[PDB]
């Protein structure tokens, strides 16, 4: 859960599993942006947000 | 937990460890977790404070021998001397509760 | 192999710190170990058994990290980790389960088993706690190669041998003279029986000699001494070497005379005592000898001239007994001890699965065979398989 | 429950860790235990004592805080903290003693005495500060209902039995075949004997059986196995099943031969042990059924003609046994052990102040008519006077 | 003594806990503790040897500081604190191997040699990291005149003697009543001997009587108690205290009715047990007592009513048995039991050197000339020296 | 477990109270836990199946919300509802029946099935809504460690064992004297008979003893008392026991005299009870001793003088009378009864779907040889096929 890791603010554990490439699924109300570019989704750019 | 604390420099030093780069998360979320816990029906409330040992133990000794004491109408009546109420020709009067 | 142990006992930790009511600096140094072990553990898969009639499971460790609470904790935070604690004792149980039945020829002080080789490489090695225990003190040792040792109380090393032997023998079996000796177990019995009385012997004594030796040395030993033999003092009815014939036994007990216990090492005398018995120590040996005399009284009442004439016959034999029992000792490599639960584990754990006999340890795992033929890679094998046995004694109780 | 054993192992932190000159970066979270404590004990009244010899105690805390700001402990800290150790030592030992004794037949895993009730109530549980022995943490674990264990060094589980069965005997008592045993301790030796070495039996072998039924379930129990006899081999006058005679014997031990070991789980074979003298090992067992053989030799010598004739007269007869020991085991019950003193405990507690008792604990905790009728009140009730004898040992030597 | 310890386990936590990998947060504090010893054992000389055959070393302390920095442990890291280490473990052996060396027949609690002389100053007590063990928290526990107590298995507190007296006697022995007996290790067997069966006693009923004292006060011990003895169960021929006298023992063992212990303290009555066998236990106790009959069966078999004739011409003697095991007991002075290897330690490290014989302990440590002449001054004495050994046991396993 | 309960419970509120024109005010509960439910298994899939002749079936909860706004339930909320209830009852039905023919050697109290597995996760256990049973409760607090209870009305714990025994015995049996006893279901029927009827007896006064133990304990039993045997009282022809004979049983019932009852638990006596006959009542026991003396009739008429004849040949053989029957009982360990519908419907959804026998119930589910061997693993596996039956006992009855 994002928020709850926000509030605790303990960003240890989402910043090894993204630095050392294990799969993860975060929770939470996140806006997101509509990509109508297939080029973009080309030039990979889901991997830098 | 949008607790509060109890000095302003205490409040420095919290927002200081929770905004630094270099430290780490297990501390961060500590300071997070603080939050003042009131329990109003024995008249008790818990604060949360950094100190050094000397410091708090100071602290503490000041909390544990207020010169506080509790009041009643009677401890009023009773803080007169006797040689005047045991009297007659004088007479005591109130006009607010306590 | 490291890490089994840091696994086992900071799971026993964790599970006997973190109850409702402690302070919270109480666990603090126990949290951070638990989250590190959370953040190296998570996403890399392990798979255990694969061998026999152990299933062969899958583990994937899917948990995340712990809180924390600044005046006492609370009794969810308490179930949260017990759930991630049972996973992982089921997992060191498997794991455990699946080294303690692999073993070869070759090297055993590497890893066997899959899992705990892709455990032992230097990306899971952060997950040290420490090495506080006894046989992983002794296996960090042994890695530096220093001097080591185990604890044993009673040990069960001798091998059960029941063999005797003649100095002077006739076919009719009537006037046999020898020793007969019984060591089995921590105990040794070593009994001289004459039937002539020494009545045509030199000096009216006869000598018996008697040898034992020992696979791995011992050191600051402690023996008791009981001139007597306890065990064998009764009649019997003795099967002789050819195999169909038996011969008759009749002992009666008399006080040694001029016993001596020694103590070599390679054949180098280190300890003797002369006519003392009891608790007595023996500071290094790794050779047993006796030596003791039987002596003819020198005054014979008439219920002693009964039974020792100058005649041939004779059917009350006369013997001297000693009694040898080691109580506690320390020695170099690990041997199968009574004082804890080590081999009987193993055994269980070798005979669930229905492993058949492998290269190297004995069908049924039976100690005497195994340890008639000891070897040096057999005693890296043993330290080996007791180590993960006390590891995995830790969480199962 | 546990809120005992936290102060037993607060107490005996603070008095082998609270020695002067120490650093004070070693002991910040036991002396914050030991405040935290303090606070939360204080103003609260006991009664203890009221039953029995044992004396009332009244019982007031009221004290303030110790020191945290010095860094090197000196004279008048550690004096200070041995002062209200004392009076916490006192208090621990008589709660202890109180509430040892106390015993009931309805729920015997629950707290008996005033001062436990009343100290396992919400306010007083956050004082309990970890669970590092062997016996509480096995009652945690029973609690919630987790597998059991306990390490054990020859046991006295076998209950003391010394009865003897005849199954070929004569109104005179001078031609006899049947067994004997003693089953004492956690010592098991049954001996068959045959008067007539078999010669109106088939095929020249006769064969004895026993059971031994065990009153709770082992797992992990080390086994020796010697192939003699030590006590059904000396002359003996032993008086006869009807009491109204005795008769006489004169036994000659003879090697047994096919020695069958049977361990059964539940009415069901699950190890199988032959004619393996020496150590053995079994992984769980409820019964042990032996069966073994005694053969007439084929062939004898003229020291034999005289032992076994075939004529009517019989004076010396053929004998075999069998030496059963566990050297080791682990179980799910609680029993009394060889290597520690609980029963002994118990019993001292129990003698020194003579409660009167009812039918929950038998006479003067006798171990052999307790073992005799086991009913799981008596374990549960067992198992916490136990428990209870442990958290006294950590503080009172 | 306690700085020893001190300095013992801090060198036992350093050698264990300081791995690759570990969180430097986990060893913050032992750390601190070793830059603090390390900063008090600085600039200082020490001498041992000088006495027997012990070779003399010197040791200067000029070492540098572990860094506080690295957030991980590296490698570097640990090979520094092992190069520390072995020094100062090498000076701990060292110095206990000389104290160990070193007696005084009076005042036996303070230190003997140099290094714990110069210890006991007060600039020295500043590393106190705990007294977690037993052995030193019972030094401490004396150190300050109050109770101190023993856990043992199995403890020889029994003198070794060998002897037999005679109620009746004849120079020709053919006609002898009297008790046989043998308290070796901490097994008691008593057997009391008849020949005539009590054909002529009073009421044909024989009394025997038997007593044993000690020398300590045990407490809290669990005892077992089984009939018909062992060793006394087979024919002897044993010598006379004349000098040219030899008798014959032929035992037929009967069966022993009305048995009677009586464990005795300060000539006083605390436990007393009838008609009971088994397991038991008795509080506290300073000497046993014994009393049991030997009871002539009214009721015989013919086999039974050839084997004790009504006239003097016997042909088989009688007689009952009886023994004592202590199996756990709990006691207040230091003892030499068979579970530990303490006096077998310090026993090897004497006959390492071969340090001549003192005045106080007899030559070669043998232990039932120590426990012949037991005296306060020599329990202080080994009290020191066990603890010595036990703080020696800690380093080398 | 409780989890499944807990549906059940919900599906059975569900069927009795969701129907057209009640008040929604009454059931708001009820629907919001229905409501909770259908949110958290939505989502789910699930395999159930695998042995015997059960189907292997996939269930998928993918069911919309229901509506709480309606002040009065219409017909299309009742269709809307009582669709899926019958898709949930369905499925707790298969789990259930799934459940209830699996059984393990070891840790049988643990769930087997796939479905009961997965059902005992973390977030699942956020639907627990109510255990008001009296099964559900016990199994509650037994995994809470404290006092456990199941009622019963005349339980069926005697086993089944029509034997009788001789003691004065004749080949051709001419004159006998011994006891017969039926002791099948809830009531236990002996009668003690004698030939003789004790006419050569000591004083006209035979003594008859039966002891029957039972394999569990029980609590609070009253007791119905009859002093006439209502089966042994008829002529009777029955094989002997030498397997191929008969003899006649010709009976003339007497009253007994002194019938003494005993209730006895843990060889301690209880309660006694002499000289009545019914209705009594005994609180905790174990063991009933049955004993009654059969006395010879003081006077006699002309007609019994010659019924019973002072010389051998005898007519007419004398019998006492006696019948026990236990009438409500509450026990620690699940039972079977004649007023519970659970022990029917386990060995109907066992046999109906034709299951193999397992490992430890024997086939065809024959109680008799179950309770013959009552064993801790069996209990627990009856105490969860029998909690399992009871929570499918409400669904569909």
């Amino acid at each position: 859960n994002l928020e709850e890791l926000m509030r605790t603010g303990s960003y240890a554990q989402i910043t090894n599993m993204l630095l050392n490439n294990q799969p993860v699924a975060l929770v939470g109300a996140l806006p997101f942006v509509t990509d109508s570019s297939v080029i973009s989704l080309i030039a990979i750019l889901d991997a830098t947000v | 937990d949008a607790g509060k604390v109890v000095d302003s420099e205490t409040a420095s030093i919290c927002d200081a460890i929770f905004q630094d780069e270099e430290t780490e998360g297990a501390v961060a979320r500590f300071i997070a977790e603080m939050r003042q816990r009131v329990q109003a029906d024995r008249n008790v409330v818990n604060y949360p404070s950094i100190l050094h040992p000397i410091d708090y133990a100071f602290n503490e000794y000041f909390l544990q021998h207020q010169l506080v004491e509790p009041l009643n109408n009677d401890i009023i009546f009773n803080y007169i001397p006797e040689r005047i109420r045991n009297d007659v020709n004088y007479i005591l009067n109130m006009d607010r509760n306590l | 192999m490291d890490v089994l142990y840091s696994l086992s006992k900071t799971l026993k930790d964790a599970r006997d710190k973190i109850v409702e009511g402690t302070l919270y600096s109480n666990v603090s140094d126990l949290i951070q170990q638990f989250n590190q072990m959370i953040i190296t553990m998570n996403g890399n898969e392990f798979q255990t058994g694969g061998i026999g009639n152990l299933p062969i499971r899958n583990w994937n460790f899917n948990f995340g990290l712990l809180g924390t609470t600044l005046l006492n904790l609370d009794a969810n935070y308490v179930e949260t980790a017990r759930n991630t604690i049972d996973y992982f004792v089921d997992f060191v149980d498997n794991v455990c389960m699946d080294e303690m039945v692999r073993e070869s020829q070759r090297n055993g002080i590497a890893p066997q088993s899959d899992s705990l080789r892709k455990l032992s490489a230097i990306k899971f090695k952060r997950i040290n706690f420490d090495n506080s225990s006894e046989y992983i003190e002794n296996w960090n040792l042994q890695n530096r190669r220093q001097r080591t040792g185990f604890t044993f109380h009673k040990p069960n090393i001798f091998p059960y041998s029941a063999s005797f032997t003649l100095n002077r023998s006739q076919p009719a079996h009537d006037n046999l003279m020898g020793t007969m000796w019984l060591n089995a177990g921590s105990e040794i019995q070593v009994a001289g029986f004459d039937y002539s009385c020494a009545i045509n012997a030199p000096a009216n004594i006869q000598q018996f000699e008697h040898i034992v030796p020992l696979r791995r040395v011992l050191t600051t030993a402690t023996i008791t001494l009981l001139p007597d033999a306890e065990r064998f003092s009764f009649p019997r009815v003795i099967n002789s070497a050819d195999g169909a014939t038996t011969w008759f036994f009749n002992p009666v007990i008399l006080r040694p005379n001029n016993v001596e216990v020694e103590f070599l090492l390679n054949g180098q005398i280190i300890n003797t005592y002369q006519a003392r018995f009891g608790t007595i120590v023996a500071r290094n040996f790794d050779t047993i000898r006796l030596s003791f005399q039987l002596m003819r009284p020198p005054n014979m009442t008439p219920a002693v001239a009964v039974l020792f004439p100058n005649a041939q016959p004779f059917e009350h034999h006369a013997t001297v007994g000693l009694t040898l029992r080691i109580e506690s000792a320390v020695c170099e490599s690990v041997l199968a001890d009574a004082s804890e639960t080590l081999l009987a584990n193993v055994t269980s754990v070798r005979q669930e699965y229905a492993i058949p006999v492998g290269p190297v340890f004995p069908p049924g795992m039976n100690w005497t065979d195994l340890i008639t033929n000891y070897s040096p890679s057999r005693e890296d094998n043993l330290q080996r398989v007791f180590t993960v046995a006390s590891i995995r004694s830790m969480l199962i109780k």
